[PDB]
């Protein structure tokens, strides 16, 4: 199928953005680590380990954003080549973009689940000791549901703007993505560690985007 | 006149880019204040904290990172509309464009140093009062080298707009500005604190790798001539 | 046999009347150009015949069935084939994969004939030697053999070519006309919107010229040159 | 006044996209650089202008070497290049736009420079656009500002990069008329347009380049007598 090609191009592109986003998030986590290194006088022996121990922490933020940035760049470049506009002109439907995303978002989601189901707790427990000594679930669960939403959300946000701007198409998709993430990050504030849970607005905002994702996709 | 037009293009792009990026910096950290809200007030953080919250983020961080992204998006926006090539094909010297854009950094370092000596430490220190050596030395000398960094970020844009422009799409230049403008970021908060780790003396090194962009802008200026 | 009938088509961008009532009809075995000053009526009226840019007013009828509302999700599925001016060829895919890719979306074909037709379609335009040749490895001269061959692999009527003469090499102009003859010989309408005037009329039996947002001309190229309204605004001798 | 080239050749990364091409244009002699696209037609043209640096050839105006010289140094002497894109100085008015370029000519005094600006504004019938922002101008208007701007630097030879790019054939008379004024003055045109059927009707002689090396040199009348284009280009 062409869908297999759509994924193979995206996966070859997401796997490149993933390295690029890993480096970008490496520096941010290294800056925070280095800042804590000079503030708390944390020894240099394990600063590298902490960088390699916060990877699941960054993974929650990049794995959706690596697929999304991959989807935006791939669909950006495919539309910049005027390939998508023929992909619909040849009898395929916009569902092909969606089904291509989902059949590749199930992968990223499954990996996102692994960074949520196992690597998350795995990261923190190793992060607690680092040989130095010598609720969340509503945010935890919405991370997987983010991938399916954004893969559904990116496919309408990249094919109407590139008529005039190569990167100006990404901005509304990125800003609408950013308004999702910070608001989702903002809401996961009240009732954190422990059994106390945040009020019912985190999934209310998250479900809002899914409705907003379907709303502009059906055109 | 042709240099003055370069000034508005390059300077207006730098100023607008700085403003949009500063809005992003504000609300991304504003929601951080919403996270810390409940001490007494968040609407007050919206009004009183926000104004003195915005100005500091420019000088130590978002000004030079948006300075490169200002010209490399702007001075490449002229080459995006083939303005630069006609500007050069009319005989405006290639060494005069660098004498044009960098001459518009003199009004831009004053809008940085004076916004980094009278309101960046006066406002930010006032901003945290609204929420009621190994470290300083490195930073302080670096903050004196702040005019040189925006003059080099602006000098990096000249090489990136006269070297690797290769009829690129504006988008590519943006991510070049996003990336080297982020490389300049990581090289300002990783290499700067690493200075004490490797024992690089301030009297000789410190934030010079951040200003070693010059040596990254000097192998990007004669490489193809 | 089949007819692509576009009538009453009009749309205003930002409120400015880009195109007014245009009545253009093309049947199978007819090649109609969509020409005129750039920006006047072309690149906006033509696309709405295809369906890319949404239509504000008008009605499109093919096979005695209206398609004006439906985008390429169903407009391309029924009877409309669009080929863009740029490199729509699937860059990161092979020719025996991209041909079938749009050949296998249409459910109205047995899989045994599905694999067969791609072999029969690939040989039609002399692409047999370019079998699994990966895309992006083809010149602009062959970019079209596969680009048209792909857009032909949907059983589409009235194949609307969008500026076929973009990479204008006057030996490519001769080649492109030849493959368009096959599309006309394929019992399909053709709708061209090429920039240049002097070469499209050499292959078009009819030509709907739209200027000032209002369709102005239609019919034989010989009929076109004797009309004053088109000549004083498009050619001027 | 001449703009001659000697055995020009260049490879982007070793492909030899141009092989021993020589172009000679004398003042008042409109010349066209026609042939297959991407085959060397643009690269040879862009090598003359200065966008693509010279590799193994040599370009000469009269006796002065301009091979190593970049575009502007070549431009400051006698070269005026017109890009395919707009380059209308969107955020600058036409009065300022011409006077901005006129400042490059250092030998011209400011008092006489203003008269030169007015001379060109009334020469291309764009004088009423002195107050216009210049952000948006018609295809007839847009090119006239660019040509006035290029003509303001007072070059010896002006090179149009596809002046007939995406233009309606009724304005081809206007674009050619702009070219006609350039040849009316002591200027040397160099058109690089792909529409060979429209460019060739203006040029005295043309150099048509293919697959790296120029194959046809002379008047378009002589080109039709050349068997390469009559058998491999037309048929
Ligand atoms: C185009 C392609 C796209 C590219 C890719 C995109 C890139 C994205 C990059 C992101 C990477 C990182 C990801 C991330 O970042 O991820 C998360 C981010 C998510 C989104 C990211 C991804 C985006 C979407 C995807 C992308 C889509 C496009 C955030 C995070 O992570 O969330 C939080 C984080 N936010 C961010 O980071 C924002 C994020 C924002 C990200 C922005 C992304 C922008 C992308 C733009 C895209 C453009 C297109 C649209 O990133 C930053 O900005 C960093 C800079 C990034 C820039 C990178 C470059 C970008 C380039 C882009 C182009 C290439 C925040 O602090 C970070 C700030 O730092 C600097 O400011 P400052 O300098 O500090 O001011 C920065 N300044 C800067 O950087 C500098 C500049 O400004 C910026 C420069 C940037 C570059 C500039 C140039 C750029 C290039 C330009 C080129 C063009 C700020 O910048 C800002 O402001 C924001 C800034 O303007 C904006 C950024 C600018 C970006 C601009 C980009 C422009 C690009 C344009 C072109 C593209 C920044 O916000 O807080 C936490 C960390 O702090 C922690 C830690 O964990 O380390 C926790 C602390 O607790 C705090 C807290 O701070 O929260 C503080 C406390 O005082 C208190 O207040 C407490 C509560 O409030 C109380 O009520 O909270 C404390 O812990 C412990 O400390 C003590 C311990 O030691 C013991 O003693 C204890 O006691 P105590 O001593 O008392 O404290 C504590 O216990 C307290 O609490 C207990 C209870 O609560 C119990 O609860 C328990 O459990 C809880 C857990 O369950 C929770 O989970 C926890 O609470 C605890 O565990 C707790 O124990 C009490 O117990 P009880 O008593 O009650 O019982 C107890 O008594 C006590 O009270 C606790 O235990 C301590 C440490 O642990 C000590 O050990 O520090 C984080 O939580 P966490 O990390 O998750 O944990």
């Amino acid at each position: 199928i062409i869908i297999r090609y759509l994924v193979r191009e995206t996966l070859k592109s997401q796997l490149a953005i993933l390295f690029i986003l890993l480096l970008i998030f490496f520096c941010q986590k290294l800056v925070r680590i280095l800042g804590a290194a000079v503030d708390g006088d944390i020894p240099t022996n394990l600063v590298l380990s902490l960088l390699g121990l916060g990877i699941p922490e960054m993974a929650q933020l990049i794995l959706p954003l690596s697929l999304f940035l991959g989807l935006l760049m791939t669909l950006g470049k495919l539309y910049t080549e005027s390939e998508i506009t023929v992909m619909h002109a040849c009898g395929l439907s916009k569902a092909v973009l969606i089904k291509a995303a989902m059949i590749l978002a199930l992968f990223t989601g499954a990996v996102a689940a692994v960074n949520v189901m196992w690597a998350g707790p795995w990261s923190s427990r190793h992060q607690d000791e680092v040989l130095a000594e010598a609720a969340e679930l509503h945010w935890r669960f919405t991370l997987v549901a983010t991938v399916f939403i954004m893969a559904l959300m990116v496919v309408p946000l990249s094919v109407v703007n590139p008529r005039q701007g190569r990167v100006l198409s990404m901005l509304p998709a990125m800003l609408l993505y950013l308004v999702f993430f910070l608001l989702q990050t903002s809401i996961k504030s009240n009732g954190g560690k422990g059994k106390m849970d945040p009020a019912i607005w985190m999934w209310a905002i998250n479900l809002l985007y899914f409705a907003l994702a379907v709303l502009l996709n059906l055109w | 006149v042709l240099d003055r037009y370069i000034g508005k293009t390059i300077f207006n792009t730098i100023m607008m880019t700085l403003f949009m990026l500063v809005s992003l910096s504000g609300i991304i950290k504003f929601v951080d204040q919403l996270k810390k809200s409940g001490q007494g007030s968040y609407d007050a953080l919206g009004a009183g904290l926000y104004t003195i919250l915005s100005v500091p983020k420019d000088i130590q961080i978002f000004f030079p990172m948006a300075a490169l992204l200002g010209a490399l998006l702007g001075l490449g926006m002229l080459a995006q509309r083939s303005e630069l090539v006609v500007m050069q094909a009319s005989g405006f010297t290639r060494l005069q464009v660098a004498l044009a854009v960098m001459k518009t950094a003199i009004p831009l370092v004053l809008l940085t140093m004076a916004i980094g000596e009278w309101v960046a430490p006066q406002g930010e220190q006032m901003a945290r009062n609204y929420r009621a050596p190994g470290r300083y030395q490195l930073n302080m000398w670096s903050k004196i080298f702040q005019p040189l960094s925006v003059a080099v970020m602006m000098l990096m844009a000249l090489s990136f707009i006269f070297g690797p422009l290769r009829s690129v799409p504006m988008g590519v230049r943006v991510v070049t500005g996003i990336s080297f403008g982020f490389i300049f970021y990581v090289l300002d908060q990783i290499f700067g604190p690493l200075t004490l780790v490797y024992g690089i003396p301030p009297i000789i090194g410190a934030l010079l790798p951040s200003a070693s962009f010059f040596l990254i802008s000097l192998w990007l200026m004669m490489r193809k001539a | 046999m089949a007819t692509l009938t576009a009538k009453n088509l009009a749309k205003a961008y930002k409120g400015r009347r880009v195109v007014e009532d245009v009545s253009l009809t093309v049947n199978s075995g007819e090649i109609v150009g969509l020409l005129g000053p750039n920006g006047a009526g072309k690149t906006t009226t033509f696309y709405m015949v295809v369906g890319i840019v949404p239509r504000d007013a008008g009605n499109i009828i093919i096979d005695d069935e209206d398609i004006s509302l439906l985008p390429l999700h169903a407009r391309a599925r029924r009877g409309i084939g669009y080929l863009p001016q740029e490199a729509s060829i699937f860059r990161r895919l092979s020719v025996y994969d991209n041909l079938m890719a749009v050949l296998q979306i249409r459910d109205d074909l047995t899989s045994e004939q599905r694999e067969d037709r791609a072999k029969e379609l690939m040989e039609e335009f002399h692409i047999e030697h370019l079998r699994d040749s990966l895309g992006q490895a083809l010149s602009g001269g062959e970019r079209r053999r596969v680009e048209i061959a792909r857009a032909l692999a949907a059983n589409p009527k009235f194949i609307l070519l969008d500026e076929p003469f973009a990479g204008v090499d006057p030996i490519s102009v001769i080649d492109i006309k030849r493959i368009i003859e096959h599309l006309r010989d394929s019992g399909l309408g053709v709708l061209i919107t090429d920039h240049n005037v002097r070469e499209t009329l050499a292959v078009c039996e009819r030509a709907y010229i739209v200027s000032q947002g209002h369709l102005i001309a239609h019919g034989t190229p010989q009929q076109i040159l004797e009309d004053e309204q088109v000549k004083r605004v498009y050619l001027g001798e």
